[PDB]
């Protein structure tokens, strides 16, 4: 498919140095698809993200016990934070597939740029 | 044959067992710190615990083959593993950053060089001020630096530790801070008993016989005294920056600790927390990854 433009949701720092993406809407994002869902998919994203690195007793558990096991333990299991990256990327195709390919948008992985931004693709 | 994505990826890194590690080019003192570690422990397995294993409880060899294999299982994690490198820019990506660059700059008065190229943020009510990078083509994100050696930009950069041939971010300084940790007890360890096991042997023996049975207590005696002085003032001086939240490149700039002494932003204004978040918290995994399949 051709591309028209690129637009890149920045990340946010504000509350702390978490992955938290900002929640402005772009202006080439306007007539293209309606800025509710593209504020809950936002949300979405900064839920999950705020899932990965939420801090407290599970967290602190599950390095316990790995540091129990000389954090070899991490060559069989995998940690937190995929498994929640994998609810992610899920996540994100299944939002794309549904509402996003109709209107000719395209939202990829946040973990294939870095972790940096969203590389929101305008089609024509 | 597959094209992984590690022979392609730009930087000054090294990859062996296929692909499955990262540590840089200038691996030359790596391979004295295994050769010395390996050797010191093995001549105290093989002339010391031998003997205070016999005469003594069996748990002296036991206990430091414990603290062995965990200095050991976290140096190689230390080493082997990826230190949060951030991926380059991409073409367009960096076009268009760049085009939103000029397009605020404006113009700028001839024959004296555009102004550094400065982000500037809100964390926790604090100005942070983020810095480009005419290389990866991006603004660093707040924490990250460039490593001059390695060419790439690692995430929450500490420093180009060549003594575990790897640089030191985000994803390894927990086991960097542990395998430290651990060298710190186990050549107090040692040293402890080897000096235990020379008096116990000498008051049996006599000094100069001890001596000429084993030199290798002295060698043993020599290693660990300098490996101590050392590394404990080492550990020191992590311990106190493991727990303020802030990393050595920090430390030396004198930002947090100077004329200043403002808050950083990304401390949380206690101690245990500190440690908890940096040492036990959660780690993303590797955003570039190594073993995927180009076209
Ligand atoms: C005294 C000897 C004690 C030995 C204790 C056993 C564990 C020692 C460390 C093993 C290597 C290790 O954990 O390396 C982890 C990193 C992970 O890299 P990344 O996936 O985070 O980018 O790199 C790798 O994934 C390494 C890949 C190659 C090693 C695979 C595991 C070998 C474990 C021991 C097998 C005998
Ligand atoms: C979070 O998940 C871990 C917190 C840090 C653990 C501190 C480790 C202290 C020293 C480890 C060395 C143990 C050697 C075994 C014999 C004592
Ligand atoms: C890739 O470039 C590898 C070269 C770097 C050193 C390779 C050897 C790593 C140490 C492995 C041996 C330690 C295990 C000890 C067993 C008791
Ligand atoms: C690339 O070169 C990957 C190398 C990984 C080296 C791992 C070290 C081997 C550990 C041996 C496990 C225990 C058996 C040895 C006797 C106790
Ligand atoms: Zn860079
Ligand atoms: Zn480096």
């Amino acid at each position: 498919a051709p591309v028209s433009g690129k637009v890149f949701i920045q990340r946010d720092y504000s509350s702390g140095t978490r992955c938290q993406f900002q929640t402005k809407f772009p202006a080439e994002l306007e007539n293209r698809i309606d800025r509710q869902q593209f504020e809950e998919t936002v949300r979405t994203l900064n839920n999950l993200y705020a899932e990965a690195e939420k801090l407290g007793g599970q967290s602190y558990l599950e390095g316990c016990l790995a540091c129990l096991t000389a954090y070899t333990i991490f060559l069989c299991m995998e940690t937190h934070y995929e498994k929640v990256l994998k609810k992610v990327s899920k996540y994100i195709q299944e939002q794309n597939e549904k509402i996003y390919a109709p209107q000719g948008l395209l939202l990829t992985d946040p973990i294939e740029r870095g972790l940096r931004v969203i590389e929101i693709t305008i089609y024509e | 044959k597959v094209t992984r994505k590690w022979e392609k990826l730009p930087g000054r890194n090294t990859f062996c067992c296929d692909g499955r590690v990262m540590m840089a080019r200038q691996k030359g003192i790596f391979y004295l710190t295994l050769f010395l570690i390996l050797g010191t422990c093995t001549l105290f397995f093989a002339f010391e615990c031998r003997y205070l294993a016999v005469q003594l409880s069996p748990a002296i060899p036991v206990f430091a083959a414990m603290l062995f294999l965990f200095s050991m299982a976290t140096l190689l994690r230390t080493s082997f593993s990826d230190p949060g490198v951030i991926p380059r820019a991409l073409p367009d990506e960096a076009a268009f950053i760049e085009m939103e660059i000029e397009a605020t700059n404006g113009a700028v008065p001839q024959g004296q060089r555009p102004p550094p190229r400065i982000k500037n943020f809100q964390i926790n009510n604090q100005i942070v001020k983020l810095k480009y990078c005419y290389t990866c083509k991006i603004f660093r994100p707040p924490r990250a630096s460039h490593c001059s050696i390695c060419d790439n930009c690692v995430e929450r950069f500490d420093h180009h530790c060549p003594w575990v041939g790897n640089c030191v971010g985000k994803r390894n300084y927990r086991y960097f801070y542990l395998f430290i940790l651990s060298l710190s007890l186990l050549t107090i360890y040692v040293f402890a008993f080897n000096i235990v096991y020379v008096a116990l042997k000498s008051l049996k023996i006599g000094f100069l016989e001890t001596l000429k049975e084993t030199p290798g207590t002295v060698l043993e005696v020599l290693i660990c005294f300098f490996t101590l002085w050392s590394v404990v003032g080492l550990t020191g001086f992590h311990t106190f920056l493991v727990a303020l939240n802030q990393t050595t490149n920090e430390d030396i700039k004198g930002s947090w600790t100077g004329k200043n002494r403002v808050q950083n932003p990304y401390s949380h204004g206690n101690i245990v927390k500190n440690c908890c978040e940096v040492l036990c918290g959660p780690l993303p995994p590797s955003v570039l990854d190594r073993r995927g399949i180009l076209p």
